[PDB]
């Protein structure tokens, strides 16, 4: 009777559900934005822009 | 007037880096098809260093 997940999960804090941002997804495509933002930063690779 | 400066850099950079078979065509195996075919020639190969 135990069932395996790929992400984590973390049981209902409340009933009535807002938005935070301190969870695994967003986690994730933030720091998939901050590479981008990175390479977009370091100017050797694009001259042209 | 900086942006044909920044356009021209960019222009460069991505026409150095423009995918082509070509040129390891030529450095692998042109000569070897080259070599294939040289004696099945009427007019028997003749060089000059």
């Amino acid at each position: 009777e135990v069932l395996l997940l790929p992400i984590d999960h973390q049981p209902a804090n409340v009933t009535t559900p807002t938005l935070d941002f301190t969870n695994e997804l967003t986690n994730w495509r933030a720091r998939v934005c901050e590479l981008m933002k990175n390479l977009v930063d370091n100017q050797r690779y694009q001259p042209g822009w | 007037t900086q942006s044909l400066v920044s356009s021209m850099r960019g222009t460069l950079g991505k026409l150095k880096l423009i995918k082509s078979m070509t040129p390891m065509y030529l450095q692998q195996l042109a000569p070897v098809e080259l070599a294939v075919i040289a004696p099945m020639l009427p007019f028997p190969p003749f060089q000059v260093p």
